[PDB]
């Protein structure tokens, strides 16, 4: 019932199985042992969608992972607000600096 | 989506030109201001 | 087959093009070393490529990529705006310098 | 696709800088008269 | 047990031969037909945990497939050259404005 | 995306203009 | 030896070296010239060959590959013209501003 | 259509701001 976590940052992609947080877990892709594994998670790079984008299962020595992602290097997402507040905070800080300089210089 | 990017890259050159053209007026003002004061 | 062993990789929806054959040379010079990656199509790749195997020096083939993301518009609906904005800004700056010189 | 977004963000940044530069030049020119 | 994921030109769907329960994530739109759900538009970043049982010949075995889409159409690709170039000139412009305002007083 | 770039700067600029006019009309 | 020279003007693509594409003997196919209009990306791309008579076309020196899209009256520049436009605009603005400044000092 | 109207609004409102700043400066 505990959902999988995944953070696709740049080209390296992280996949973790938090079902067994007190041990180390192996990894397969279409029942084939698999670029490398980690202590608990998957550190994978040079991602592609045509290959290496299928069903993943973690197993120690019925919760299955299937994902697809168009990995884009040094490249993330931002909605309207995440860029709408940047101009607001810039205006706020420049106004604060202006007011401080004006008031301090009598 | 091609037309929007086309117009956007049209406007970018406009604004770079306007900034680089206002820089010269800033430079001409600052010389006179320094000479006066 | 047919002494044209170089075959560019197609059917790619990503911003990355691939070239392969069944070391490497750029314009006949030693730049490549070893499916050798070529680069992204956004940067408008060019050059001359070479692959060879058991048979002797194979026969080249070039790739032209035109993908610009830099082309601008040039019809009357845009040149009018450019001229208007440039002339208005020039007039404003002229008025400003005129007055300025009035004080001095 | 994923490149037009920077083209749209950079033009907004340049608009911001244009406003800032015009404010600078207006303030300096106004001060010169005093 | 695998949960097949079909994909048409512009549709993403979930199929089983039994009832499938949406517990966490995004369900998309409500559909009354059994053993089938419609996720919706391909460009929506659909995410969720979907719980689908087995068929009549595979009774009493549960399968849970985590389906995650990251096909972003509102994402921005950044290069260090442009953002640094604009941030440095913004900083120098702001410093200058402050200087001017000060001089004014 | 275009409506965002339309509204974001023009709101602040518009407000500026209004607050400037109001002052000018009040002084007059 | 020399790669074929192509310089698209507007929607017109011009290329020269016979001329075939996937050996299938609008599209302007001339005996010593090759030009092509409405260069759509989906339907007009692939491989091109310059081969002479008396030979099966798979002995040409080297191939071609085009994936160009073209709009109506759109022209692109490397960094040669942008510098030219910037410098000519700076010269014009400086000359006009200096002239109107000298006219001001009366 | 939206980007062109957007830039037109930017320009017109900017000119209005400049002229109103001048008028406010003179009256004060
Ligand atoms: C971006 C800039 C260059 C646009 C032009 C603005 C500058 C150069 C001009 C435009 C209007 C001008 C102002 C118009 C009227 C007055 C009132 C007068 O009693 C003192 C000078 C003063 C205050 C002028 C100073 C210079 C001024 C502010």
């Amino acid at each position: 019932q505990t959902p999988y976590k995944v953070s696709i940052s740049g080209t390296t992609v992280i996949l973790t199985c938090p079902q067994y947080p007190g041990s180390e877990i192996l990894w397969q892709h279409n029942d084939k042992n698999i670029i490398g594994s980690d202590e608990d998670h998957l550190s994978l790079k040079e991602f592609s969608e045509l290959e290496q984008s299928g069903y993943y299962v973690c197993y120690p020595r019925n919760f299955y992972l299937y994902l697809r992602a168009r990995v884009c290097e040094n490249c993330m997402e931002m909605d309207v607000m995440s860029v709408a507040t940047i101009v607001i905070v810039d205006i706020c800080i420049t106004g604060g600096l202006l007011l401080l300089v004006y008031y301090w210089s009598k | 989506t091609l037309l929007l990017q086309l117009t956007n890259t049209s406007a970018y050159y406009m604004y770079l030109l306007l900034l680089l053209k206002s820089v010269v007026y800033f430079a001409i003002i600052t010389c006179c201001l320094l000479r006066r004061t | 087959k047919g002494n044209h062993l170089v075959k560019v990789y197609d059917y790619q929806e990503d911003g990355s093009v691939l070239l392969t054959c069944d070391t490497w040379f750029k314009d006949g010079k030693m730049i490549g070393f070893l499916k050798w990656n070529l680069g992204s199509n956004a940067k408008d790749p060019r050059g001359m490529y070479q692959c060879k195997g058991s048979q002797n020096k194979s026969k080249p083939l070039q790739v032209y990529y035109r993908m610009c993301q830099n082309c601008i518009e040039l019809n009357a609906a845009t040149i009018s705006g450019f001229l208007f904005a440039e002339i208005v800004s020039i007039f404003v700056l002229a008025v400003g310098v005129y007055f300025i010189a009035g004080q001095d | 696709t994923e490149k037009v977004n920077m083209m749209s963000l950079t033009v907004l940044g340049l608009r911001m800088l244009f406003a800032k530069t015009v404010a600078v030049n207006f303030l300096l020119t106004a001060k010169l008269f005093f | 047990f695998k949960i097949p994921i079909e994909e048409l030109e512009d549709r993403v769907f979930v199929n089983c031969n039994t009832s499938i329960t949406w517990v966490e994530g995004t369900v998309g739109t409500l559909l009354s037909d059994i053993t089938r759900l419609d996720l919706g538009k391909r460009i929506l970043d659909p995410r969720g945990i979907y719980r689908c049982n087995g068929t009549d010949i595979y009774k009493d075995k549960e399968s849970t497939v985590q389906v995650h889409y990251r096909m972003c159409q509102s994402c921005v690709e950044l290069d260090p050259a442009t953002v640094a170039g604009i941030i440095v000139t913004d900083v120098i412009a702001t410093l200058l404005l402050a200087l001017g305002v000060f001089c004014f007083a | 995306l275009d409506p965002k770039l339309c509204y974001l700067l023009d709101g602040i600029l518009f407000i500026y203009g209004v607050i400037l006019t109001a002052l000018f009309l009040r002084v007059k």
